[PDB]
RNA sequence: GUGUAAGUGCACAAGGGAGCUUGACUGCGAGACGGACAUGUCGAGCAGGGACGAAAGUCGGGACUAGUGAUCCGGCACCUCU
């Protein structure tokens, strides 16, 4: 009935791309994509908890559903910080909803951040999943420029089943990822 | 899928400078959303 | 030459379904009086025993995988009552009429639930 | 110069009341013990204080399962 | 006292049954519990005193 | 002088000498090793006394290695007191041996020389001991 | 990691989280542990009336062992006693 167009395309076009390339012997070792999970460290919550309600509010017209606020789990003297409360949210991202977020974020928001230069091909983890992250929260389209307080960045990571880099960087970067060629 | 606790969200269609058109979800309130550079816009994407 | 990295899921989910099933049989057991009632389920079929741990024998069985329950026309939940009914004659042909239900570590609902209630109505107290 | 020691609590009278092959009616207490070191087994109940008893009457068999030391009790046979 | 003794009395006959603590810093306000009355038979709300 | 730098409890029951060392009975570093024959609480000096001992007779080559490590302590109650009112304060530390243990172990070229500064060092032990080589 | 000292325990969790709730009950208690005596401790189970659970079932405070004071004298409420 409906079908997004990216998942239109890695079933189409990628996935056969990477068997060729890749030569696997049997056909469900094509690597597709698991999940993509964004969280936003505050840790200034320690002193103030107004930035956290501030902070949600951002992910959730981000995405599309309402973060799980984190409680901290370790008391550390150092930073202020208790036991129990909130320093981040993170949203997780399955079916549908990854890949228009994947394609939103390839084709409009990635080209809008402030002197775009490109993503290091070395933000891998070594299992086969990138992570990278970023410092503002304006350059989203759904989040008003004036409304905004104060630059709150936020982290997007990628989970493949890619086992290796390469196979790893052979998806990403054919599905769009403008990788910097070191 | 949780029914009140998550943003509306709203079928939208992505309009840039250069003509070109996407369709997508969105939580655009407005349903359509525009853009001045895309990545066939961005000089970056295009090697330039 | 493909090493899989992480655990795959089908077996986090029946390992999972192992330790579940441990926690439950803590206090479920059974006795040639009171079977323990086991509840296997798979996404083709479901399977049941009457299993008197004293000696670990097996009185009675009874499962989707008999063409009886397959020729019925209705649902999962259709063949899963056809079983209910099934296990509880073969129960009393063996002489028991109270049993307690080991549910088997999956949650009780649906298929299950189906099952359990109609093993109830057919005579089975429980 | 003085000692800051010297207290002491009174001793508590634990152990195994009950030893294996024992005859024992129902509800006698078979072990006195603080932590689970000895694990209920087949008519054996555990207490408030993890003080094992007996709800059958039989003899005393200590056992083992899943490496966890056990107490059991056999139905001896009526005369 | 922090946790001084209160005393419950049945809500319909007004019998004091029960006696337990409570901390009156933590739950400054009158407690709130269903209790076994006996000469009523039947669990009734009880009121601390 | 060998002290522990920290110990889990300060004050100890004597050590007991019944026995014969089970452990440590053989020279493993060196080439000459002192043994034991009685038993004795080798304190802490005794153990410096007979190690510069060794190594003035060496002179400068060669190497000394003590597998006696001083880690049990020992109380005395203070001068002049009567008894009662609790343990003493740690005083010295000591190690227990046993007969066949092997204290110090000497490494040098020459026989004779290194068999005479191992004597020296025997005649600082409140113990009857032998010197005994690496071979069998 | 287990509210709290140490020890015995606990990964099957007694550890982490969530939903409902007040058994942190009434009348009793076969059989025992320990003891000079006085104290102290465990208790399956029956009945009433409940809580959770589909059910089997569990629940007479807390993972266990400390957090307490006999008798006389007197206060308060109830009782079909004098």
């Amino acid at each position: 009935k409906a079908l997004p167009r990216l998942k239109q395309r890695y079933r189409e076009e990628i996935r056969e791309a990477l068997q060729q390339e890749f030569n696997y012997a049997n056909v469900m070792q094509i690597p597709g994509v698991v999940k993509v999970v964004v969280n936003m460290g505050v840790g200034d919550a320690a002193r103030d908890a107004k930035l956290i309600n501030g902070a949600i509010n951002d992910l959730a017209l981000i995405t599309g559903q309402k973060p799980e606020v984190r409680r901290a789990r370790k008391s550390i003297a150092q930073f202020k910080l208790r036991e129990g409360m909130p320093i981040g949210a993170r949203v997780t991202l399955r079916g549908d909803r990854m890949w228009e977020f994947l394609d939103r974020l390839i084709s409009i928001a990635l080209p809008r951040i402030r002197d775009f230069r490109g993503l290091s091909p070395k933000q891998f983890d070594g299992t086969g999943n990138y992570t990278f992250g970023l410092n503002e929260q304006s350059m989203f389209h759904e989040i008003d420029v004036d409304s905004i307080d104060r630059p709150r960045g936020m982290d997007i990571t990628v989970v493949t089943t890619a086992t290796n880099d390469a196979e790893g960087r052979a998806l990403l970067r054919a599905l769009g990822f403008p990788f910097k060629e070191n | 899928m949780k029914t009140g606790i998550h943003p509306e969200y709203v079928d939208t269609t992505v309009q840039c400078g250069c003509g070109h058109s996407f369709t997508t979800r969105s939580t655009k309130q407005s349903g359509t959303i525009v853009v001045e550079v895309c990545s066939q816009c961005h000089p970056f994407y295009t090697g330039k | 030459a493909h090493k899989p990295v992480g655990q795959n899921i089908s077996e986090v989910r029946r390992n999972a379904r192992l330790r579940r099933h441990a926690r439950l049989r803590k206090k479920v057991a059974g006795t040639a009086e009171v079977p323990r009632l086991v509840v296997n389920r798979s996404a083709r079929h479901i399977h049941v025993q009457l299993v008197n741990d004293l000696n670990g024998t097996t009185l009675a069985a009874a499962s989707s995988i008999e063409a009886d329950v397959r020729a019925i026309d209705g649902d999962k939940k259709a063949h899963s009552v056809r079983v209910g009914q099934l296990i509880a004659e073969r129960a009393k042909a063996a002489g028991v009429e109270t049993v307690v239900f080991d549910r088997g570590g999956y949650t009780y609902g649906g298929r299950i639930a189906a099952l359990a209630d109609a093993a109830r109505e057919a005579g089975l107290k429980f | 110069s003085s000692s800051r020691n010297g207290r002491d609590s009174a001793a508590q009278r634990l152990g195994v009341k009950r030893f294996g092959g024992q005859v024992v009616k129902a509800g006698e207490i078979l072990v006195r013990q603080r932590g689970t070191h000895f694990h209920p087994g087949v008519n054996v109940g555990r207490g408030g204080d993890d003080t094992l008893f007996a709800l059958a009457p039989g003899a005393v068999e200590f056992g083992a399962k899943r490496g966890r030391k056990t107490v059991n009790i056999v139905p001896v046979a009526r005369p | 006292d922090v946790r001084p003794k209160i005393t419950l009395a049945c809500e319909v006959c007004k019998h004091r049954n029960y006696i337990t603590k409570k901390n009156r810093r933590n739950d400054p306000d009158r407690l709130e519990i269903k209790k076994f009355c006996p000469n009523c038979g039947t669990h009734q709300p009880h009121k601390e005193s | 002088m060998l002290i522990p730098r920290k110990v889990k409890h300060r004050k100890q029951h004597h050590p007991e000498q019944r026995g014969i060392a089970s452990g440590g009975t053989s020279v493993s570093f060196g080439d000459y090793g002192i043994q034991a024959l009685e038993h004795a609480y080798i304190t802490n000096r005794q153990i410096e006394s007979a190690r510069i001992a060794i190594n003035r007779h060496i002179k400068r080559g060669g190497k000394v290695w003590i597998n006696i490590f001083p880690d049990r302590p020992l109380t005395k109650k203070p001068a002049e007191t009567r008894m009662g009112s609790g343990k003493g304060s740690p005083e010295w530390w000591v190690a227990n041996v046993k007969p066949g243990r092997v204290l110090f172990e000497l490494s040098y070229p020459d026989e004779k020389t290194a068999r005479d500064a191992l004597t020296r060092a025997i005649h600082k032990l409140p113990i009857k001991a032998r010197i005994v080589t690496r071979e069998e």
